[PDB]
């Protein structure tokens, strides 16, 4: 069973530089391509970010044109989400997921991801 | 509805690579022309210096 868990959540003003942590035990996190998710309150599940195993490609959704970047930690097989320039509409709990073997390419569906984590409740205030 | 009940358009490419005329190809870019300077020359037919 994969102990997929996330941490690093607190209230902050717009533009605070805060990070995430995808923890993956059990299966492989080194080879898989993965994505990040949230359950917006009053809305539906929407995509956050994605990466391939060796960080040779990235992809994101429409409203994250300059606020997001996806990069990998190799010591604990974690993927960061260095995010800044916050908007008060971004409050949600962030979930990193799991995919089958990917050679190269980007996918964003909330349900395309077989496994989901515990999450981190990110929040924004003016 | 949710993303789980909204239509997804899908087109998937299948590549028929078998030895034959192979008339489909990607575009090839050209370097600008130099004159009177010893240069490596590359052309579709052959390369050389």
């Amino acid at each position: 069973q994969v102990q997929l868990v996330e941490s690093g959540g607190g209230l902050v003003q717009a533009g605070g530089s805060l990070r995430l942590s995808c923890a993956a035990s059990g299966r492989t996190f080194s080879s898989y391509s993965m994505g990040w998710f949230r359950q917006a309150q009053g809305k539906e599940r929407e995509f956050v970010a994605t990466i391939n195993g060796n960080g040779r490609d990235t992809y994101y959704t429409n409203s994250v044109k300059g606020r997001f970047t996806i990069s990998r930690d190799d010591a604990t097989n974690t993927v960061y989400l260095q995010m800044n320039s916050l908007k008060p509409e971004d409050t949600a709990i962030y979930y990193c997921a799991a995919d089958k073997d990917v050679y190269y390419g980007y996918t964003s569906f909330p349900n395309e991801y077989e496994y989901w984590g515990q999450g981190t409740q990110v929040t924004v205030s003016s | 509805n949710g993303v789980g009940y909204q239509p997804y358009r899908v087109v998937v490419l299948s590549f028929e690579l078998l030895h034959a005329p192979a008339t489909v190809c990607g575009p090839k870019k050209s370097t600008n022309l130099v004159k009177n300077k010893c240069v490596n020359f590359n052309f579709n037919g052959l390369t050389g210096t």
